[PDB]
């Protein structure tokens, strides 16, 4: 389904994780709205400097706003012909829509 | 068929020297939370020192 | 039945003035949507149950 | 040569703390001026903009 | 002249509200719903756990 919370106030456990584990294991689109944030693009190189957890994100408080870092990528040198494959990776889990 | 929401920003008048503000104060007006009698006069103790 | 008269006696001879004591009020954002539409702007401080 | 991203905003310094002005963020942030009056203020909040 | 009233400041109240729990169902640990919220609300929620 296409889910979309307006109210992440009343909403409380247990209820909190049926909805972030739908999203994974059944490829639900849910949606946030009262969560407010300051978003800075970020070089390739360096990396992350800070992780928010999915379970933070459903009971932070309606007033308070954090910022959450967004990677960019666009100049990242590709690897060498000659080196060890991959096994099954990345799953990103947030995305702005502004932009 | 319904109608909308726009702005007048008085214009309908062509006489100078008043209404010197123009659209966007309103703009920024409706963003803030509505403030109370107290908080008003603690808003402005605060920009005044 | 005397203990029901010492409760009419207690409120026949009650004098209390309410002089309002202790106060917030809350910014408008972080109280929400359905706690929000019910109060009128400043409440006290021991809100009661109900 | 090897710039990312070259973007424009507030001046960090026109604005300054002498005037209680203060961006870290990319969001000019002051301390107080519009707030909760009975209750104590918070760490953070969306009205601090 | 004539002294009669006598000011308080949170007043009483005759009637009142008892609750009477029983355990085997009762979680005393989570007392928590929101933040400036948990001081409008609760106690109106932990009256009624």
């Amino acid at each position: 389904v296409h889910m979309t919370i307006n109210e992440r106030a009343g909403m409380s456990k247990l209820v909190a994780d049926n909805i972030i584990a739908s999203v994974i294991k059944s490829n639900w689109v849910v949606d946030i709205h009262d969560i407010e944030y300051t978003a800075e693009v970020m070089t390739p190189s360096e990396g992350y400097t800070q992780h928010v957890d999915a379970e933070s994100i459903m009971t932070a408080p309606k007033g308070k706003l954090f910022h959450l870092q967004f990677m960019d990528g666009l100049l990242r040198p590709e690897p060498s012909a000659f080196d060890p494959p991959a096994s099954g990776e990345d799953m990103r889990l947030i995305y702005p829509l502004q932009p | 068929r319904y109608h909308e929401s726009v702005l007048e920003i008085a214009d309908i008048f062509d006489q100078a020297d008043f209404i010197q503000t123009s659209d966007a104060v309103r703009q920024l007006r409706a963003l803030m939370p509505t403030l109370s009698t107290s908080q008003i006069r603690h808003a402005i103790e605060r920009i005044a020192q | 039945v005397s203990g029901l008269l010492m409760v009419l006696f207690k409120v026949m001879t009650d004098n209390r003035l309410v002089i309002v004591g202790e106060t917030t009020t809350p910014m408008s954002n972080t109280l929400s949507t359905v706690v929000n539409n019910v109060l009128r702007t400043t409440y006290h401080n021991n809100v009661g149950v109900n | 040569y090897g710039a990312a991203v070259v973007n424009i905003d507030l001046n960090r310094d026109f604005f300054d703390t002498a005037t209680g002005i203060d961006l870290t963020k990319g969001i000019p942030l002051v301390q107080d001026l519009l707030v909760p009056i009975g209750v104590t203020a918070g760490a953070e909040q969306s009205a601090e903009y | 002249l004539s002294d009669d009233f006598k000011q308080i400041s949170d007043p009483k109240g005759y009637l009142t509200y008892s609750v009477k729990y029983e355990d085997q169902f009762t979680k005393k640990d989570k007392l928590r719903a929101s933040e400036a919220d948990d001081r409008i609300v609760g106690p109106t929620v932990n009256l009624f756990k």
